[PDB]
RNA sequence: UGCGCAGAUACCGGGAGGAACGCCGAUGGCGAAGGCAGCCACCUGGUCCACCCGUGACGCUGAGGCGCGAAAGCGUGGGGAGCAAACCGGAUUAGAUACCCGGGUAGUCCACGCCCUAAACGAUGCGCGCUAGGUCUCUGGGUCUCCUGGGGGCCGAAGCUAACGCGU
């Protein structure tokens, strides 16, 4: 495997029932994935910098995970299925190269 | 008939022509002139002096309408352009704000003979 | 790719004692391991002809090293090859 | 006129996700400084350029602006 | 000429579709050449440095052969926004079979198969060894004013050249 860093950006305007939905649904995708979940950081309401989907916010997510790489493609696949998932973006993890140190 | 009394006016600068569009704050238009809307016909119409006369003759098509707010976006390069503009200031129409929003694609459409 | 775990149990496998890492063998070994990843790469991805270039070039190295063994010690030559099933 | 570098800490230059250090690579528009203005390396601009792109897509960072002046 | 009172241009909002990636951007990088610029992931080739570890001359070139090969063009099926041979107009002109302006088909894009040319240029075949330096730069390593490799530039020793110039 290797460690990739799964943002996801999901419409700004649900409730605890539909949020907790999608994220369970997030959840569900990335079991059957077979992602091991190395830490989580949900920033949640955020301005965006240019209106998606007509919407000027966002409710932002970041994973860390560890899967089979020939597996990433189709679980990005999977993720941006859902309506109210508008940004699916997994990158590859990375050493944080410093600068001005 | 409308008492906007506050809005934006566009000034579309060409080489051609420059033309002065004036809408309501949700960019729905009120009035406007042009450089062929004063006297002008051809090249005649992209000076700064009818740049100037088409800034007026649509600010003061916007004063019936009550407008004394005026936002000005600018799109275009071209003769005039400033001029327009600098007839905007004296109109009367006190100016709020002055925004260039000229498009510029990030190179995806081929360009004609002549802009290459 | 080619992890350094497979990389290792192929050295292994044909290193001529232990420690061995710059044999004939374990050259031409190598070599084929990378030769048949390329080839079953290039099954699809036909149209890439920048990898095809590192293959051809691959198989002149393979076959530059394997005529050496074959002038100085044929039966290991033919051990080889019989291992790897060549030629 | 000082350097983005010059006034700034020691911040990661593959963190896709900090804006608050990002904007500062941008100028009025949404664009990325040159070098000349940014006070970075060949090879540190070569990686600003990666990350702010791929902050750009998460609607975090503009691809343009408007120019209030003239 | 064309388009506009069947309401165009200019402005705001929604939608469709095709093509190309602004800033970064470089006098930069990569590649054997052709050539390669949004971003992510997968597969994948080359290459460089440090250690001095393994093999022990296994090397260099290379007629044939084989693979690649910008654009244009050819075949079948798609696609088709912008541009645009041919072509239709408008002008200019002595004439205009053109430069300029309004249109517009192939094509430009995709798949698969052809074609095999080029100012395909460094107009400079490949490999190795030897011959002052200085300076700018890309990228490794180091005891990191610097030293030491590998690329990309500019001056210039010896030398070469008809000359221009070339010159680790
Ligand atoms: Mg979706
Ligand atoms: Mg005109
Ligand atoms: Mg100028
Ligand atoms: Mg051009
Ligand atoms: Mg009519
Ligand atoms: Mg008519
Ligand atoms: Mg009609
Ligand atoms: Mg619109
Ligand atoms: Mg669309
Ligand atoms: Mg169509
Ligand atoms: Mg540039
Ligand atoms: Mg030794
Ligand atoms: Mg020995
Ligand atoms: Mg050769
Ligand atoms: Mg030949
Ligand atoms: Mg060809
Ligand atoms: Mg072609
Ligand atoms: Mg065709
Ligand atoms: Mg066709
Ligand atoms: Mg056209
Ligand atoms: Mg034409
Ligand atoms: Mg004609
Ligand atoms: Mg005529
Ligand atoms: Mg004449
Ligand atoms: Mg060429
Ligand atoms: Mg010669
Ligand atoms: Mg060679
Ligand atoms: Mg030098
Ligand atoms: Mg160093
Ligand atoms: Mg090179
Ligand atoms: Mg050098
Ligand atoms: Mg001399
Ligand atoms: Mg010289
Ligand atoms: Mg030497």
């Amino acid at each position: 495997m290797r460690r990739y860093e799964v943002n996801i950006v999901l419409n700004p305007n649900l409730d605890q029932s539909q949020l907790a939905l999608e994220k369970e649904i997030i959840q569900r995708a990335l079991e059957n994935y077979g992602a091991r979940v190395e830490k989580v950081e949900e920033l949640g309401l955020r301005r965006l910098a240019y209106p998606i989907a007509k919407d000027p916010q966002g409710y932002f997510l970041w994973y860390q995970v560890e899967m089979p790489e020939d597996r990433v493609n189709d679980l990005a696949r999977e993720l941006r299925i859902r309506d109210n998932v508008r940004r699916v973006m997994v990158v590859k993890s990375q050493e944080p190269f410093l600068a001005n140190a | 008939k409308r008492q906007v009394a506050s809005g934006r006016a566009y000034i579309h600068a060409s080489y051609n022509n420059t033309i002065v569009t004036i809408t309501d704050p949700d960019g729905n238009p009120i009035t406007w002139s042009s450089g062929g809307v004063i006297g002008y016909k051809g090249s005649r119409k992209g000076t700064p002096y009818a740049a100037q006369l088409a800034a007026l003759d649509a600010a003061k098509k916007a004063m019936a309408y009550g407008m004394q707010s005026v936002d000005v976006i600018v799109r275009g390069t071209g003769a005039g352009r400033e001029q327009a503009i600098r007839a905007l200031q004296a109109s009367g129409l006190q100016v709020k704000s002055i925004v260039d929003d000229t498009p510029v694609p990030h190179n995806g459409c081929r360009p004609k003979k002549k802009f290459r | 790719p080619i992890t350094k775990e497979e990389k290792q149990k192929v050295i292994q496998e044909f290193a001529r004692f232990p420690g061995d890492t710059g044999s004939t063998e374990v050259q031409v070994a190598l070599l084929t391991l990378r030769i048949n990843r390329l080839s079953e790469h290039l099954k699809v991805h036909k149209k890439d002809h920048h990898s095809h270039r590192g293959l051809l070039m691959m198989v002149g190295q393979r076959r530059r090293l394997l005529r050496y063994l074959q002038r100085e010690d044929p039966e290991r030559y033919r051990a080889l090859i019989e291992k790897l099933g060549i030629r | 006129k000082a350097k983005v570098k010059a006034t700034l800490g020691e911040f990661d230059l593959r963190d896709y996700r900090n804006v608050e250090v990002l904007k500062r690579f941008l100028s009025e528009t949404g664009k990325i400084l040159p070098r000349r203005r940014t006070g970075l390396s060949a090879k540190e601009q070569r990686i600003l350029a990666k990350t702010i792109k791929r902050a750009r897509i998460l609607g975090l960072l503009p691809f343009t602006e408007k120019l209030v002046r003239k």
